């Protein structure tokens, strides 16, 4: 398999406008959405068709409850934060916790959190500890250190259990998740030589363009974005010399393959 | 620093009453948990509450039903009790739930006995056996017996008390009762229990030896219709004097 | 506090070519906080018939929005995204550059 | 089905160790615990783990390996204040406690000068019955229960008198048949050849 990956993210909210949750919490396999809850409807439901498919209602019904709790938390945790920033007025709070099973078989697993969209605590399940930017962050260290068995239980989950995870989503998505759709690629003139690629799966891609077999720091790299069927696209451009030409080629990688597109 | 506080610590019921389990915590514990243990099985959770203001069904939810009133206080119901919940109820809580590491913290036990007919019950009957005096002489120790005897359920605490003051040194009190007909299904019971002191303890005339047991039995408001005495809850003891 | 504006991307769904029916697609990404407003334009109307994907997030904190609709491009009509945000003073409008 | 096994008794004596086992088949694992239960009392925690390898507290120490999928809770130094039930339970892949059984922890004390005997106790002047002591045994002597549906023999239990650093076993017989006499009260037991058993 190529690289996959299984996350799930928090967003707390402390003074949220009409209408809008004070939670969110939303999980993605890749860049999927499989699963979400909210502080408004109160339930996990599924954001995919075959996660929906193969877990069958009392998974939905067991993660409903810890997710009513986990926002509880939430809450608390942001209230202290915002205490001892001492901040008014709405400020969030975010967490991100995940794993990837690569291409050759290691893995790699984090958990990290965020106050006001900024990095805020940063866990290291190697050296077992938790990395503070500043000194609100650095009160939280020193509690949360002091549960020595919370950390260990951290390391156990995101290095076995997430991944028994990843893969048994893995196989539920299959169809979708291991498929490829090969990008189409065209050079257009615009002067600059514009690379465009679109109607690939997965989103990974890799575009550059080449000076006479040098790698152009030149060269203007747009975002890969979604077509909203499933599929991505992507561009990269580069600036011609009015006073010499020059050989150029678009390279453009993906899931294993290597193509170039000369240009005349 | 109570911990988790939970009652009734003893009760018996009649087939299709209903019944309150009351448990509380002051720990600020944000889980709470109830379970019932019987003998040859591992814990089973009824009902849990991972927060304040949710609760969902555990392994075993069928005849009952939960109130998480506050974050403190998580009651269990008995809609219509069967001799099949006859069981010790635990009450359990914890910081979070979907943690990790965190442990739980359990009440005290609920002791049920559910019955068809409360004629089953009987409250205990109660001797003090004085030491033997070859014993006395072979081992400078003298040991009482006190015997509980005719029981059920088994809901019964034996103390010792010497000269007005509960005592548990010296003490051996049996950790399980004896059913007095094996065979039997709702068989009465016996508990043994031994006081030891020197010689010279038991030799002082005015040394005071009393053993009590207190049974947890019938309520007021349970029917009685028997021609023997109503099994209330009560004390039953018996005393000896040390001789000289 | 850091705010973060959003970036906004306006782009068709497949290579656009005049009387073929396509989705006109307005990405909006990078922004924090998380409440935004996105509607797509045709010749400067608000169009009613417009579909978006979920609030989602990025490993980076920040939030991002798919928000299309169906349509048929022409010489002549003119589409664009309109999309406010807590870092923007008034709304903000970029046009479809085909 | 998931699945947690331990065993139901362990006996050891005063003084030496005791490796009580469990083994776990879980769909996931979230971590182990082991929580003691005294008779009667109410279970509190022990011990948890969640990597492999061996955790010391004091006189216990509890070990893990997550790939054989067991765990153990390791008892030095033995007392008798150690006889309790030992539960372990495991948190599964959706955090739910799956509890095993438990095991019950038996002691013998060391019994540093038998002295076995039975002795008659005297009566009550309000019971009907009569009532025999054996006391004073090593504790490698097992108390049978009666054969004789008019008597009653409680099991062994041990008794500390903490003043004169003193333990010893001892178990009752009863009855108020007319023939029980306390030199065959205990006559299904294998009792010690040297019990003594006063003139009546
Ligand atoms: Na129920």
């Amino acid at each position: 398999m190529r690289t996959h990956s299984l996350r799930y993210f928090r967003l707390g909210v402390s003074d949220p406008i009409h209408g809008v949750p004070e939670f969110i919490s939303v999980g993605y396999v890749d860049s999927h959405p499989i699963t979400t809850y909210d502080s408004v409807t109160r339930q996990k439901e599924p954001r995919a068709p075959w996660m929906a498919e193969n877990l069958a209602p009392d998974h939905w019904e067991r993660y409903t409850q810890l997710l009513r709790g986990w926002q509880q938390m939430f809450k608390v945790e942001l209230k202290r934060l915002q205490r001892h920033y001492n901040h008014s007025g709405s400020h969030t709070y975010q967490r991100m916790i995940g794993c990837e099973l690569l291409e050759d078989g290691s893995t790699t697993g984090f958990l990290q959190y965020a106050y006001d969209g900024q990095d805020f605590l940063i866990f290291n399940k190697d050296t077992l500890s938790w990395l503070a930017v500043d000194n609100v962050a650095h009160t939280i260290k020193q509690a949360w250190e002091a549960n020595q068995h919370e950390l260990l239980y951290q390391k156990n989950w995101l290095e076995e259990e997430c991944i028994a995870w990843l893969k048994r989503f893995l196989e539920y998505g299959k169809d979708t998740l291991q498929r490829t759709e090969p990008p189409l690629v065209r050079v257009n003139r615009k002067t600059a030589l514009f690379c465009k690629a679109h109607g690939f799966y997965p989103p990974e891609i890799y575009m550059t363009w080449m000076k006479n077999g040098e790698e152009i720091q030149e060269i203007d790299y747009g975002d890969i974005l979604p077509s909203g069927d499933g599929t991505y696209q992507a561009w990269a451009s580069i600036e011609l010399d009015p006073q010499s030409s020059n050989l150029y080629s678009c390279h453009v990688e993906h899931s294993g393959v290597h193509m170039v597109l000369q240009v005349p | 620093n109570a911990g988790v506080t939970q009652t009734p610590k003893f009760q018996v019921l009649k087939t299709g009453q209903s019944m309150t389990l009351q448990c509380a915590q002051d720990m600020n514990h944000n889980s709470m948990y109830w379970y019932r243990q019987d003998p040859g099985m591992g814990l089973r959770l009824i009902y849990y509450s991972a927060s304040e203001g949710t609760t969902d069904k555990g392994e075993v939810p069928n005849g009952y039903n939960v109130s998480r009133l506050n974050k403190r206080e998580f009651s269990l119901r008995l809609e219509s009790a069967a001799p099949s919940q006859t069981s010790v109820y635990f009450c359990a809580s914890s910081v979070w739930t979907g943690e990790g590491s965190g442990e739980l913290f359990f009440g005290e036990g609920s002791r049920l006995t559910v019955l068809e007919d409360l004629k089953n019950v009987f409250p205990p009957e109660v001797a003090v056996f004085e030491p033997s005096e070859a014993e006395i002489s072979h081992t400078q120790k003298a040991t009482l017996v006190c015997l509980a005897t005719g029981f059920y359920p088994d809901h019964v605490e034996l103390s010792w008390w010497v000269n007005g003051k509960e005592v548990h040194s010296g003490v051996c009190t049996d950790p399980q009762p004896l059913k007095e007909q094996p065979a039997l299904n709702d068989s009465r019971y016996a508990l043994s229990s031994r006081l030891r002191v020197s010689a010279t303890f038991w030799q002082n005339p005015r040394n005071h030896f009393r053993c009590q047991v207190q049974f947890y039995g019938l309520s007021e408001n349970d029917e009685w219709t028997q021609d023997r005495a109503k099994p209330v809850t009560q004390i039953v003891s018996a005393e000896a004097w040390g001789r000289a | 506090m850091i705010q973060r504006t959003p970036k906004i991307q306006v782009y068709s769904r497949h290579p656009a070519e005049n009387g073929k029916s396509n989705f006109l697609n307005c990405y909006v990404s990078g922004f924090h906080p998380s409440d935004i407003e996105v509607d797509l334009l045709k010749n400067g109307e608000r169009i009613e018939k417009v579909e978006h994907s979920d609030l989602s997030f990025s490993k980076d904190w920040s939030f991002y929005l798919l928000y299309y609709t169906e349509f048929t491009p022409t010489e002549k009509d003119e589409y664009a995204c309109r999309v406010n945000h807590v870092t923007l003073s008034q709304p903000k409008i970029v046009k479809w550059d085909r | 089905g998931q699945n947690i096994d331990q065993p139901t008794e362990m006996t050891a004596t005063e003084g030496a160790i005791v490796q009580i086992n469990c083994t776990y088949q879980t769909s996931g694992f979230n971590g182990l615990f082991w929580y003691q239960q005294h008779a009667g009392e109410a279970p509190t925690f022990l011990s948890y783990n969640v990597l492999d390898g061996l955790e010391e507290k004091g006189r216990f120490s509890s070990f893990l390996s997550r790939s054989k999928g067991y765990s153990y809770l390791l008892l030095k130094e033995l007392q008798m204040k150690d006889s309790a039930s030992y539960l372990c339970a495991v948190k599964d892949s959706n955090y739910q406690l799956i509890w095993g059984a438990g095991t019950k922890l038996i002691i013998k004390p060391d019994i540093q000068n038998p002295d076995p005997a039975v002795y008659q106790l005297r009566d009550s002047k309000s019971s009907d019955k009569s009532v025999c002591l054996f006391t004073d045994f090593d504790s490698q002597t097992n108390v049978s229960q009666s054969k004789d549906s008019d008597v009653y023999i409680t099991d062994k239990c041990v008794l500390d008198m903490r003043s004169m650093d003193f333990k010893s076993n001892s178990a009752v017989a009863w009855s108020n048949k007319s023939d029980f006499a306390c030199a065959n009260a205990f006559n299904n037991s294998i009792i010690p050849e040297d019990t003594f058993f006063p003139s009546p």
